[PDB]
């Protein structure tokens, strides 16, 4: 996995660098490759995603989407604003919840 | 395509201590344009 | 004052377009009177340039309009001059005049970037403009299909247990598979020791393999991105997809329980044709002589006709449509592998610097994408064929037929259609029409592609291969015949699920 | 007239339709 | 101020025709006057019917831009000029290259032919111009004395015979036998791109994106400004009565009267279907031989043939 | 000026002129 | 097509009880800009969409809007008068509104509503 | 109401960006094949 | 026969979408590039 030392150093790596350049700062980490330092800043690390609760706006969209689009998260997610891991985690929550 | 007059390729013990002396860098930058005034480096690195 | 030769030619039109730049804007609009910073509007331009060929929406906040007509003006023209060589190295890159090895090699990479900027706008206008499939399309699909299977008593297939049996040997051969591959252990690389470990360790300890396998099928339903490169076949370029190797073994897996447990319980009739018990020769042959042995195939006392037809579908794999596959599919598998593969089809597809989420086609690079495709096919072959038909060729449940066979010589003569195979997405039709059928056929084609100056003849192909005496004569019946049946097959295809 | 700077991407030196939701409707019918 | 000016009906756009594959950015019609010839940024140079507007031919000889065209009324010949340094002579005969100048070092950006002698003069922007004997393939002569890149020359019989235009805002009037500059004009702000000889009456026209001007020759004074095109200039055309068609690169076209300084007309196109409202523009200018008809050469890839409104009237479209 | 101030003042060198130009050059 | 009884009868059931959705709905406005706020560059949506086949082609570039308070702040050019009554007096105001157009306003906008009467200078060196 | 994505026309046609009075033409490839001249010689 | 066939005619009016005679000044969006992606592309 990830720690918060990992963590930390990329964040500086890619402000220094930017969002491209993902071979030299996966030259800056150790058993880290740029796929996976791509991959982590676009699903955790990216000051964009935001990590609050959810509006019950954006549950009971959640809910509507799920249904017209079902297993298809990449798709649902950017249609209310975070990644398709969480939105996928939240609907599972809500579902046991009202199971 | 390669070219003459080179050496070879670093093993991986000066590899590594390269990318060490990269890491600590990359630290006093982000630390400078921070503006940290609360960090010191001690003499044994 | 040198020329400007073959090698010069990228760097002369740059030196030029950027020559033009400076002159243009840059003292001729300007009060930028001290210095018009026109070093930094051609770092503008080259971040223009960067940003179509990445498909990247370029905005740059406050510049003026003026600067960005300019830089719009001189993007499209350099976009036009990119795709116009492109157009024209493909030209001779097909025919055989260039033996550049740099040329193939700028021209792979153009037609995979303008590949990509038309499959991010497919994606993006099938989410606007809606669902293709109307409703009542999409029912009657799913409904026929239902239709099918019951009447063919198929149980479905449930998800594999834990304590199953040949989960083992299903294992043992998906891994094999996977292993071929790096046969060879060049240099590889990262990624391809990382997967050769993977196979590695799943050998040593099979079980737990086995649990993280089931573990996946079970609550996964967001994956990681794929690659995607072309392969240059110098006639066409061929997609290659680049999974992640923990997904790649599960997929593995359940490609292997998938295709096991379907054709044990036989959810695939006998016309459906990469078949394991003969190879493609063999195919051919078993064509000819089913033709042969059909009942006075070759009397044409009485006026009959034998066509026999052969297509393709067109775009199959590429309009496939997740929602519907996703409930066709539950109707054959267990709910939780229906949701598995319907979700793994749809996920961010990348190539250096653009990445689109796929939500439309089908990744064929996905190791379960033969089952899918030849479902998807199965039910195209109902649409095309009718259930009475297809479950006259199909026999009944009990005792079917094999590959081309009917029960009885009513039963084979009692339809225009005779013999039908479908390769993966080829179709071959065998007809067989008598006279009054061949009557309405022909009429029922006129009334509605009225043709007075008789020019059914001119569009046909045929053969150009065989002598004069052997290629197809074009009698005006005959050539009439031929496009009466096709624009008869072509219809009972909904324009929005495939084409012909 | 004046002109932004460039800081770059490369250089350091949804709609939805609203048939999707009566194709869904229609199929769990 | 001045006599007012005479009537001149106003002029409507009647076809539109499309092939290019990149900017047009020369057009040259035939003394016979039964077709004319594009050049453009895709490289070929099309041969078109006057009357319908049918691609007769396409030559596709060049290696970059075609930047200039003209055709030879003592021959069967027609020169064309690109940005790959290279001219050509094609000869229209077999429809073969039959001949090409060497010399220039940088884009050749227009060329002309002196109408009586056989020598062309082209220009360029290594910031020369260069006489060329038709048949000798090198140089006579290189006029030097620009400081930039000269963007448009002109020739005729009488003196001086060779006006250039250039980027550093100068004109110059050369003799061609010593090869030197007579005069230098520098009355304009920015960039020369455009200059026309009146066909009978001494004068010469100079476009920028000041202003149009008006000087006399054979020493070149100022007669009287021509001002309201505020967009770069990149065509002036004149008509045998007095019309003067100034087109831009914003794409707007202004008709103005030759003889008092009147913008009697302003036509504003709209770009071809798939294109941006960024890209329209106005490469070049031609009146065909009857000079009832006048063409335009874009850079949304049309070319665009006004004709002259029959029913239009003074009371219908007074003069201001 | 700006006018129509000699018509002839401003009228083209002659077809003599021009041809012994012409011959000259 | 009524091609069999489940079509038939889910088709009856479906364009009865369905009515039009809401939440694509919203997501498958632009404030007009006048002669007043049409600035000196443009939205982007030419730019972007040029550049991006992923969006739809708007091929004419509108202007975008200036602004608001900045755009009053360009005609806020005059000064402010304002007189305190003070427990010592009245307290006479000028104030260059021109050229500190933001303090100016916040000032003048807090008297206005009056939220400075009975504010007490604390402070006194 | 659907197009689907090979039809789906963006750009209004020519004859409406224009109108009925001008005349457009559009011509790709030619006639005359290049062998035979546009001057043609005296004999 | 022909009863059990799901899809009549799905093709009345079909006659001929003169898009294949528009010339539409945009590099990738015109007839040309649509034909050449589609038969070189797989
Ligand atoms: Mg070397």
């Amino acid at each position: 996995v990830w720690r918060n030392t990992e963590d930390e150093i990329l964040k500086a790596a890619v402000m220094k660098y930017g969002k491209n350049q993902w071979s030299r700062i996966a030259s800056l980490l150790h058993r880290k490759s740029a796929k996976q330092c791509k991959a982590r800043w676009y699903e955790w690390l990216d000051p964009s995603i935001k990590k609050t609760e959810w509006s019950r706006e954006e549950e009971e969209k959640l809910l509507h989407l799920a249904k017209l689009m079902p297993t298809q998260w990449r798709t649902i997610a950017p249609i209310i604003g975070r990644t398709a891991a969480q939105c996928l985690e939240h609907y599972e929550f809500l579902l046991d919840k009202a199971a | 395509g390669g070219k003459t007059g080179s050496g070879g390729v670093a093993s991986s013990s000066e590899s590594n201590r390269d990318r060490r002396e990269r890491l600590r860098q990359l630290a006093l930058e982000t630390i400078d344009i921070n503006k940290d005034p609360y960090f010191m480096k001690n003499h044994l690195g | 004052a040198k020329t400007v030769t073959k090698q010069r030619v990228e760097s002369h039109f740059d030196l030029e377009l950027r020559a033009a730049v400076m002159h243009d804007i840059l003292d001729m609009m300007p009060e930028g009177i001290k210095q018009n910073k026109a070093r930094t509007i051609l770092q503008h331009l080259s971040e223009a340039w960067r940003c179509w060929k990445a498909n990247i929406p370029w905005k740059v906040p406050g510049l003026p309009t003026p600067i960005e007509n300019m830089i719009l003006r001189y993007v499209k023209a350099k976009a036009d001059w990119w795709t116009n060589t492109a157009h024209y190295n493909r030209e001779r890159i097909r025919r055989g005049a260039t033996v550049d090895k740099t040329v193939c090699k700028k021209n792979l990479g153009r037609l995979t970037r303008l590949y990509l900027k038309a499959e991010q706008e497919r994606q993006h206008n099938y989410l606007k403009d809606g669902p293709y499939i109307t409703a009542e399309e999409a029912v009657a699909v799913y409904t026929t299909t239902v239709h099918w299977l019951e009447s063919r008593r198929f149980s479905p297939i449930p998800f594999p247990p834990l304590s199953y049996k040949h989960d083992t040997k299903l294992l043992i051969l998906a891994l094999e598979r996977l292993k071929e591959a790096y046969s060879v252990k060049s240099r590889l690389n990262q990624s391809q020791r990382e997967e050769l470990g993977l196979i590695e360790q799943a050998y040593d300890n099979p079980h737990e393999a086995l649990s993280r396998i089931k573990r996946h099928l079970l609550t996964q339903r967001a994956f990681k991105e794929v690659g995607i490169e072309f392969m240059d076949l110098y006639s066409h370029l061929v997609p290659v997809y680049d999974v992640e190797p923990l997904e790649k073994i599960t997929d593995a897996y359940l490609d292997q329980y998938l295709w096991y447990e379907a054709d044990k319980r036989r959810l695939f009739p006998p016309w459906i044709k990469p078949a394991d018990t003969e190879p493609p020769p063999l195919l051919v042959y078993k064509w000819c002589q089913g033709i042969n042995n059909l009942q006075d195939v070759w009397e044409t006392s009485e006026g009959e006709c034998n066509v026999m037809l052969e297509s393709r579908f067109e775009k199959m794999y590429e309009k496939i449509d997740l929602t519907l596959l996703n409930r066709l599919l539950r109707l054959i598998v267990d709910h939780n592998i229906a949701d598995y593969m319907t979700a793994k089809n749809n996920v961010v597809i990348n190539y250096k610097d653009m990445n689109h989420t796929n939500s439309y086609g089908i990744i064929r690079g996905l190791q379960f994408a033969s089952f899918i495709v030849q479902y998807y096919g199965l039910v195209m072959d109902l649409l095309v064929l009718g259930l009475h038909r297809a479950s006259e060729m199909a026999g009944p449940p009990q005792m079917p037929n094999d590959f081309l066979s009917f029960q009885d010589i009513a039963t084979e003569a009692a339809h225009p259609i005779r013999l039908f195979c479908r390769y993966i997405d080829r179709i071959h039709i065998f007809f067989r029409f008598t006279a009054d059928e061949a009557r309405d056929l022909i009429q029922r084609y006129l009334t509605e592609h009225p043709d007075p100056n008789n020019e059914n003849i001119v569009g046909y192909n045929n053969k150009k291969c065989w002598p004069r005496d052997a290629r197809m004569r074009l009698m005006k019946h005959d050539v009439n015949l031929g496009r009466a049946v096709f624009w008869d097959i072509k219809n009972r295809l909904p324009r929005s699920v495939t084409t012909v | 007239w004046k002109i932004p700077p460039c800081i770059s991407n490369w250089k350091n030196a949804v709609h939805i339709n609203e048939n999707f939701a009566k194709l869904a409707e229609a199929l769990y019918i | 101020t001045m006599p007012k000016p005479q009537w001149h009906p106003p002029w409507k756009l009647y076809r539109v025709i499309s092939g290019h594959l990149g900017w047009v950015r020369c057009i040259a019609v035939e003394p016979g006057n039964q077709w004319f010839v594009t050049g453009s940024a895709d490289r070929t140079i099309k041969i078109w019917d006057l009357a319908s507007g049918k691609l007769k031919l396409s030559l596709t000889g060049h290696i970059s831009t075609v930047r200039g065209v003209i055709v030879s009324t003592r021959s069967p010949y027609l020169f064309s000029c690109g940005e790959d340094k290279q001219v050509k002579c094609w000869d229209l005969e077999y429809n073969k290259v039959i001949r090409h100048y060497h010399g220039h070092l940088s884009a050749v950006y227009g060329l002309d032919l002196h109408p009586t002698i056989d020598v062309l003069v082209t220009c360029s922007r290594d910031s020369t111009a260069r006489i060329w004997d038709v048949r000798t393939k090198a140089s006579v002569h290189t006029l030097s004395g620009h400081t930039n890149a000269v963007a448009t020359v002109r020739c005729q019989a009488a003196e001086p015979q060779i006006i250039t235009g250039s980027h550093d805002t100068t004109i110059r009037l050369w003799d061609l036998v010593a090869g030197k500059t007579r005069v230098t004009l520098t009355n304009h702000k920015k960039s020369v791109r455009a200059v026309v000889l009146h066909p009978r009456h001494y004068t010469f026209a100079s476009g920028s994106p000041d202003n149009i001007k008006q000087w006399k020759f054979p020493d070149g004074s100022f007669i009287q400004n021509l001002s309201g095109h505020n967009a770069i200039i990149n065509t002036l055309t004149v008509n045998s009565d007095g019309v003067l068609v100034s087109g831009a690169d914003n794409g707007t076209m202004h008709l103005w009267d030759w003889r008092t300084g009147y913008n009697f007309q302003r036509v504003h196109a709209a770009v071809q279907p798939g294109s941006l409202d960024s890209e329209s523009g106005i490469f070049a200018c031609a009146f065909d031989q009857s000079e009832s008809r006048l063409l335009t050469a874009e850079a949304d890839k049309t070319i665009k043939v006004y004709r002259e409104d029959d029913t239009a009237t003074e009371e219908t479209h007074p003069v201001s | 000026e700006v006018m129509n101030a000699d018509d002839p003042d401003l009228q083209r060198p002659d077809e003599e002129a021009i041809k012994e130009i012409t011959e000259k050059t | 097509k009524n091609t069999n009884a489940e079509t038939r009868e889910t088709l009856q059931e479906l364009y009865k009880e369905f009515k039009g959705d809401e939440i694509l709905a919203a997501t498958m406005e632009k404030k007009k800009v006048d002669k007043l706020n049409a600035a000196h560059y443009s939205t982007g949506k030419v730019s972007a969409s040029f550049t991006s086949t992923a969006m739809v082609p708007e091929t004419t570039h509108e202007a975008a809007a200036i602004d608001e308070d900045v755009l009053r702040y360009q005609f806020v050019k005059k000064k402010g008068y304002v007189r305190l009554h003070t427990n010592k007096g009245d307290l006479n105001l000028e104030l260059h509104c021109d050229l500190t157009p933001k303090t100016c306003e916040n000032f003048i906008r807090l008297c206005k509503k009056h939220y400075y009467d009975g504010t007490i200078f604390h402070r006194s060196i | 109401e659907v197009v689907l994505h090979e039809d789906k026309k963006y750009y209004p046609t020519a004859e409406e960006v224009y109108g009925p009075e001008v005349e457009t033409i559009v011509q790709e490839e030619d006639t005359q094949p290049l062998t035979e001249p546009i001057i043609k010689p005296v004999k | 026969w022909d009863d059990d066939v799901v899809f009549k005619n799905c093709a009345k009016g079909v006659d001929d979408q003169k898009k294949d005679k528009r010339f539409v000044n945009d590099t990738l969006r015109s007839e040309f590039h649509k034909k050449f992606m589609e038969k070189y592309i797989k």
